[PDB]
RNA sequence: GGCCCAUUCGGGUCUUGUAAUUGGAAUGAGUACAAUGUAAAUACCUUAACGAGGAACAAUUGGAGGGCAAGUCUGGUGCCAG
């Protein structure tokens, strides 16, 4: 339900 | 498990909608009806 | 007189209150909140039907006229005394019948 | 030193305490006729302040703050302009320059209220190219027409309503809501014909980066063994694993008799047991209503008429009907979906 | 099967050509009857009301 | 390409300004030379908070963590819960959201969990009585910060609910060219998991300093007791000087540490309030950044805000330079015609920002 | 030229979309699907509502 | 109760007009009509009356001083292009809608009105031509009445529709053009929401600033640096470079450089400032 | 009929039994089902008496 | 079979209906040759030829009732009600 309506996202490559 | 969540979500959404629709109707009837009855009395006074 | 002596009143469309109502062509769906330009008082008006609700949008100039109910209806919302007769200077019925296009 | 520390710097407590033993330093601190005229007073009052403040500043300071005011004759230099513009330059065709607000730069899904033009002969189809004119820009997109279903969901429509508005979602440069637009299917003179070319008219209602259009997907099955309320259904599913996912789901017949998927049958695969509010018949068809997501195609083809030599023969993605004619393909058709006259024999019972 | 397909496509091509025949040879495009009178959406009326 | 910045300085503001302007930015060389380079945990937590209220935003953190790329999306909002790491209080996260909430598609209803106070970040009462009133002046009619549970350091355990019901096109243009008159002094002296006597002792100390004034002093005693008192003992005082003529407020706040005298803290905070009033012309130094940003994102008109010479410090200058880098907007300062004081008028032209995320 | 390069890319994009309009719809897009109409075991992966 | 009703018609939605208080830009007058209806002959005739100089060849915008404080820019819409029809409809303050009286309304004439109504209706004047082709006064009168009444449906009732009989020496009758120039002068232009929120300009001249050797060492395919001149309209344009801007039919570009130049066609109410009719010297064309 | 177009009051046609199922008989609709249920309840009512 | 009255049950009366096919006549708006008219001209009056079946040579405005789907939403005491 958190993933349903999202398009961005923090891409943490550390 | 998914069935339980969907039913509870749907029931909650329906209850909120019915409360919201009642409020907008009741507030309009009370506030606008007061103005309507007020104006009609002035017309009778005239 | 409801408009302070005038037969019609100019107004500004603020919001469409019943937009979220689920039942189509409901009494609530046809209600729009309007601010009278003459005195700034906020009032509620009826649109003839939901088809006409499309033409009305926020911040549009609208001419209001009294709404007369010959007899009680099951679903009517008493208190609403006005109906929208023109939007941006064009008759709603003319728009509803596709005889004119709303100028912006 | 830095704004992350919300509290501001203060001197040492005893120094402030001596400083503020005596508070004398800070003791100093302790009709228009019509509502329309009232508003017009407010705008004019604000406009007057702008002029007074601008008059105060120097001309260079003015130009730095307000910018180049309208009425100014200016020279604007551009770089990285296509060579076709300089070569295929016709003074008859105007060059219109338009400033863009921050929203105009962004690309995303535009949700709008749209209708077929009353004088346009034909209705529009979903995923059918349409040249739109939003703001200063013209481009070709693939819009999806949708309905609310009594304000419950965004369901995909096949065509525009004949004589009313419908919601439309398409991908392109974002614009402020309440921005009107108009749509055209063809712009080249070669294809103009004699009909009206303005295809659609609409108004932008919302901007977003994603949309959740969904389409009605019905699963169809048939009974094969009926016992009063209970019945065994076949062809709905392929394996007993699929049935397990849908146990407890609502189902109904064409007659409108409501039921439920109770349990999957071990033999044969895909069959299942259901209970209905009333006895069903062998001629009935059971349907399960389900919803499947639909995705907007991200197609962007700006109309660069000026760059072309002709400037009146710009052509983009073609309509589905045109594509079928070019490839000599028949319009898809389903014999079952066709409507026929239905004659009913008088109903009698024993 | 191929014979039927040719018949369907052939029927469509003829109809499209028939539509093209309506297009006037002269360059000028004249408004059709719908745009001219602008009667909009009206109910169906009986001819007795005409007189 | 990306507008580049250097260092961790003004991290929240730069992220907030980029979100409002929609211009992608790069922040590089974040604590490059430290033994522990790159972002802190609360900074990564803050970025996660930004994503929860926006859609379509792209945030990339370098492999070493010393560089951040931010491509903002549209402000959306909605209902959510955010767990604040113990390194920072809730106020460190509630504060930036005040810049974004009134310009959202959906209403902001965020539940913040964690420590509710610290020596360096905004307190609950600072936001409620010190910053939210400023927003109300700019047109944010309905904004509230409900305190459900107080959590003092180090164990915290508090819960606060930010609700901003008002969604507006843009802030109203400010016009204040006068020095507000203070009518009364109010405040909140609070305590958690300790005896009530501490709160009454802080009020006594503050009243000692403020009694010389000619205006009323009414400090409330909000003693928190029971399940809603968090997990650690704590106490603090916040004093707000109010000007009911135009609804302006000047405030100072601090919390008590282990071994500190409650009377001394009340004396200090009340003594700091007078210092803040001395340094202020229209808004406090702590309320100044919020006002300036709102004027920048207002309508394309010349707003006027009076400021003192004491408010023009390093923090004021760096704020203006960051704004210009993002918005290209220049703050023009002119002297006031008076000789009793040395104030200046900060005049900013709005950029014509409009809330385009909201459906119409 | 840069404009010509963009046109070549768009012409590629247009060619793909023209085929998709012609091509038969996916089983999910078709209304009233049946077990024979669709692939076997599809609904396990689809995650319908 | 007319007094109450009359006062109501004065009321409108309050709006902010961004037009400068001093030295406003010329109004953009778009001459729109089907091919061959007389766009070029009308522009030449109007310019000769307004300037007393006859332009044998007209191309692109033409700026003239039609009044002591009013300036007008004439732009001829290519009748064969719908893309051009769209982008003039987004900027034109006044539209001179040409109608062939003999033929009647055409598709292009009706297409432009619908585009105009949806993007913000400007001031519209109908100008009927080819009336000399009529042979009978009885049928001429009927056609004029029918044409006017249909025009009143698209544009507010009582909208002015002019009549032009014939062309002499590529010019319309001198008095009739005088009346047309008169009604343009008495026009009052109301603000449009889109035009008052964005900056825009119609390019008066186009120049390529690319160094010729660069065209040779790399070839014609190389991208070009160009300079575009014209009057600014709408909201002020920011002075700093880097401002994003869209050129219709070309794409989105960033302003590399910008500078203000002395007005080529200054209005003479400004100069005299530095009941009296316009001096002949004051009327200018650019 | 006030404020309703004739297009709104358009007839929606009735669909028919699938050919693969033509042997079973006529596809019952709601009206057909009502005839069954009413008849059954009339008989069951008398039998209970 | 149509129509009339009647809250109720029912009662009164007779050439009616077509959402069928078909025939030849008439003429006005229009398209318009002339003369007359007038300082000249417009207009008026008079007057050759052509001018109808979707007579598409395509008047409106308002009101009262319906009926339909493998459609949608809401509330329930199955199959109902809105
Ligand atoms: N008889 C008559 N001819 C006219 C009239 N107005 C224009 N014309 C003629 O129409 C022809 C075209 O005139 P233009 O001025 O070129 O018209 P346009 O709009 O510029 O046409 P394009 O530029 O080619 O698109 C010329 O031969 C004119 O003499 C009129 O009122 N009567
Ligand atoms: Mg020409
Ligand atoms: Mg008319
Ligand atoms: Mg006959
Ligand atoms: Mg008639």
């Amino acid at each position: 339900k958190m993933m349903k309506n999202k398009r961005g996202g923090v891409i943490d490559k550390r | 498990f998914e069935a339980r969540q969907r039913i509870e979500e749907k029931n909650k959404e329906s209850s909120d909608y019915h409360a919201k629709m009642a409020h907008i109707v009741n507030t309009i009837n009370t506030e606008e009806g007061a103005e309507k009855n007020k104006y009609e009395r002035e017309r009778k006074l005239r | 007189s409801p408009f302070g002596g005038s037969s019609h009143a100019k107004g500004i469309v603020l919001e469409k209150l019943g937009i979220e109502s689920k039942q189509p062509n409901s009494a609530i769906r046809k209600c729009v909140r309007v601010q009278l330009i003459k005195n700034g008082k906020k009032v509620t008006a009826f649109v003839p039907n939901d088809g006409c609700l499309n033409f009305v949008d926020e911040n549009d100039e609208v001419l209001l006229a009294g709404f007369g109910r010959k007899g009680k209806a099951k679903g009517d919302i008493p208190g609403v005394r006005f109906k929208v007769v023109k939007v941006s200077g064009v008759s709603l019925l003319a728009l509803w019948k596709e005889k004119k296009e709303k100028p912006r | 030193v830095d704004l992350e520390k919300f509290v501001p710097y203060f001197d040492t407590f005893e120094k402030l305490a001596k400083k503020w033993k005596s508070v004398d330093a800070i003791k100093e601190r302790f009709e228009y006729d019509t509502w329309y005229e009232l508003q017009k007073a407010k705008i004019s009052k604000q406009l007057e302040i702008n002029n007074i403040e601008y008059q105060e500043m120097t001309p260079e300071q003015r130009q730095r703050i307000e910018g180049f005011k309208a009425g100014s004759y200016v020279r604007i230099v551009f770089e990285k302009v296509p060579m076709e513009f300089v070569k295929n330059f016709n003074p008859k065709f105007p060059i219109v320059m338009g400033g863009l607000l921050p929203t105009e730069i962004k690309f995303g899904i535009v949700k709008a209220r749209l209708r077929r033009h009353r004088w346009h002969k034909k209705i529009l189809k979903t995923n059918d190219p349409l040249v739109l004119s939003l703001g200063w820009r013209r481009f070709q997109t693939l819009p999806i027409y949708t309905t609310t279903d009594s304000r419950t969901r965004t369901r995909m429509l096949k065509y525009t309503p004949e004589h009313t508005y419908c919601n439309a979602a398409f991908y392109g440069p974002l614009c402020s809501p309440n921005t009107p637009f108009c749509g055209v299917q063809i712009v080249a003179n070669s294809d103009t014909g004699n009909g009206f070319r303005i295809a659609a008219t609409g108004i932008v209602e919302e901007i977003d980066v994603n949309i959740e259009i969904v389409k009605k997907l019905k699963l169809v099955g048939f009974p094969y063994k009926i016992f009063k309320n209970t019945a065994f259904i076949k062809d709905m599913f392929s394996s007993a694993m699929e049935v397990a996912r849908f146990e407890g789901a609502q189902i109904k017949t064409v007659s409108g008799i409501r039921g439920e998927i109770k349990r999957a049958l071990s033999k044969p695969e895909g069959h299942y047991r259901a209970a209905f509010e009333d006895k069903i018949l062998m001629s009935d068809i059971v349907i399960l209503r389900s919803w499947y997501p639909v995705r907007v195609k991200k197609f962007y083809n700006p109309v660069t008429s000026l760059l072309l030599k002709e400037k009146t023969e710009w052509k983009g993605l073609r309509l589905t009907g045109q594509i079928r004619a070019a490839m000599n393909l028949e319009t898809p058709s389903n014999p079952d979906s066709a409507y026929h006259k239905i004659e009913r024999v008088e109903r009698h019972f024993n | 099967k191929e014979a039927h397909k040719n018949a369907v496509i052939a029927a469509r091509e003829g109809k499209l050509a028939e539509l093209a025949e309506n297009v006037s040879g002269d360059g000028k495009r004249a408004i059709n009857y719908q745009i001219l009178k602008n009667k909009g959406l009206t109910p169906k009326r009986n001819k007795d009301n005409r007189n | 390409k990306y507008t580049t910045f250097q260092g961790s300085q003004n991290f929240r503001l730069r992220i907030v300004l980029a979100t409002l302007s929609g211009k992608p930015i790069k922040i590089e060389k974040i604590r490059s030379g430290d033994l522990n380079p790159g972002l802190k945990d609360y900074e990564v937590s803050f970025l996660r908070l930004i994503e929860s209220v926006t859609n379509g935003s792209v945030i990339e953190i370098s492999y070493t963590g010393t560089t951040v790329i931010y491509r903002p999306g549209i402000i959306v909002g909605g209902a959510s819960t955010h767990i604040c790491p113990s390194s920072k209080p809730v106020g460190y996260f509630v504060e930036p959201m005040l810049y974004l909430a009134p310009f959202s598609k959906k209403k902001f209803s965020i539940l913040f969990k964690g420590i509710t106070a610290s020596h360096n970040d905004a307190g609950i009462e600072a936001i409620k009585w010190g910053l939210m009133p400023v927003m109300e002046k700019f047109g944010v009619r309905e904004c509230a910060l409900h305190t459900l549970k107080r959590g003092s350091p180090p164990l915290g355990g508090g819960e606060v609910h930010l609700v901003v019901d008002s969604l507006i096109a843009q802030p109203i243009t400010m016009h204040e060219i006068d020095r507000p008159i203070i009518s009364s002094i109010t405040g909140v002296a609070y305590s958690t998991r300790v005896s009530p006597s501490l709160v009454n002792r802080m009020i006594d100390g503050a009243k000692k300093v403020l009694k010389n004034l000619q205006c009323e002093v009414n400090i409330t005693a909000d003693v928190w007791r029971g399940e809603n008192s968090g997990k650690s003992p704590g106490w603090g005082i916040t004093l707000v000087a109010q000007s009911k003529q135009k609804g302006w407020s000047y405030f100072a706040e601090d919390i008590g540490d282990a071994g500190s005298i409650p009377e001394e803290l009340g004396e200090k905070v009340a003594c700091q309030l007078l210092e803040e009033i001395s340094k202020s012309a229209a808004v406090g130094r702590n309320q100044l950044p919020l006002a300036i940003v709102y004027m920048v994102i207002g309508k394309e008109d010349i707003g006027r805000l009076r400021i003192n010479k004491e408010q023009i410090d390093e923090r004021f200058i760096i704020l203006l330079r960051d704004i210009k880098k993002i918005f290209n907007t220049e703050v023009f300062l002119k002297p006031v015609d008076e000789a009793d004081n040395e104030d200046m008028i900060a005049t900013i032209k709005g950029i014509g920002f409009t809330n385009t995320s909201k459906k119409i | 030229s840069s404009f010509e390069k963009q046109q070549i890319e768009i012409r590629k994009q247009i060619e793909q979309l023209e085929n998709e309009a012609v091509a038969e719809k996916k089983w999910s897009l078709k209304g009233e699907v049946k077990a024979k109409d669709r692939p076997e075991d599809a609904l396990l992966t689809e995650e319908l509502e | 109760q007319r007094s109450s009703d009359v006062n109501e018609r004065k009321l409108h939605v309050p709006m902010v007009d961004r037009t400068p208080e001093d030295d406003p830009p010329p109004f953009i007058v778009a001459v729109v009509g089907p091919p061959g209806t007389g766009k070029t002959t009308l522009i030449r005739s109007l310019v000769r009356r307004m300037t007393k100089s006859t332009l044998n060849d007209i191309q692109g915008p033409i700026t003239v001083v039609s009044g002591k404080h009013r300036r007008l820019t004439f732009l001829e819409c290519p009748a064969d292009d719908l893309n051009a029809m769209i982008d003039i409809a987004k900027i034109a303050d006044l539209v001179l809608l040409l109608i062939d009286g003999n033929f009647g309304f055409e598709m292009e004439t009706m297409e432009f009105l619908n585009i105009a109504q949806h993007h913000g209706m400007p001031r519209v004047l109908g100008v009927a031509t080819h009336l000399d082709l009529f042979k009978s006064q009885s049928t001429l009168r009927a056609s004029k009445k029918r044409l006017k009444h249909r025009f009143w449906t698209e544009v507010y009732q009582g909208a002015k529709l002019f009549y032009l009989s014939g062309v002499i020496n590529g010019r319309y009758p001198d008095r009739e053009i005088l009346n047309l120039s008169r009604f343009i002068s008495v026009m009052k232009f109301r603000p449009l929401k889109w035009r008052n929120e964005h900056p825009y300009m119609l390019a008066d001249r186009f120049t390529d600033l690319t160094h010729p050797e660069l065209i040779e060492t790399q070839g014609l395919q190389i991208d070009r640096k160009v300079a575009i001149y014209g009057y600014l309209h709408g909201t002020p344009l920011p002075s700093a470079p880097g401002t994003r801007v869209h050129i219709a039919g070309v794409g989105d570009f960033s302003v590399a450089q910008i500078e203000k130049l002395p007005d080529p066609c200054p209005t003479p109410f400004y100069q005299q400032k530095l009941r009296k009719r316009l001096d002949d010297k004051d009327k200018l064309i650019y | 009929a006030k404020l309703v177009h004739d297009v709104q009051k358009k007839q929606h046609r009735e669909r028919s039994q699938l050919t693969s199922r033509s042997r079973y008989g006529f596809l019952e609709k709601h009206k057909d089902y009502v005839k069954r249920a009413q008849d059954f309840h009339r008989k069951q009512s008398t039998l209970k008496v």
